[PDB]
């Protein structure tokens, strides 16, 4: 009928992949570019006129 | 495993010239297992429902 062993149930675990590499990526999103306004801000010098 | 009396001589020295066994031998044990096993592809990625 049974057996004097009795089998311990061991951990059952399984893998995901989730995210791949970088075959089928790309960039993918386009080419978002564009920044704020820059640290370094360049002052206005005042404008001159030169005439005759 | 129970091992070979011509193994357990070869293990000592004693051979002479072109005898293969002029110098003491080690012997190394090696076991490999062929089995089974499970590949899901899904949503263009594989995975291991079992691994």
């Amino acid at each position: 009928k049974n057996l004097s062993k009795c089998h311990q149930n061991k951990l059952k675990t399984f893998a995901r992949t989730a995210n791949s590499g970088a075959n089928p990526f790309r960039p993918a999103t386009a080419a978002p570019q564009g920044l704020s306004k820059q640290p370094v801000r360049k002052p206005f010098a005042s404008a001159r006129n030169a005439n005759s | 495993v129970t091992m070979s009396p011509e193994s357990v001589v070869a293990a000592a020295g004693g051979g002479n010239n072109n005898s293969g066994y002029n110098e003491p031998q080690r012997f190394a044990l090696v076991v490999i297992a062929v089995n089974h096993n499970v590949i899901r592809i899904m949503n263009g990625s594989m995975g291991f429902p079992i691994l």
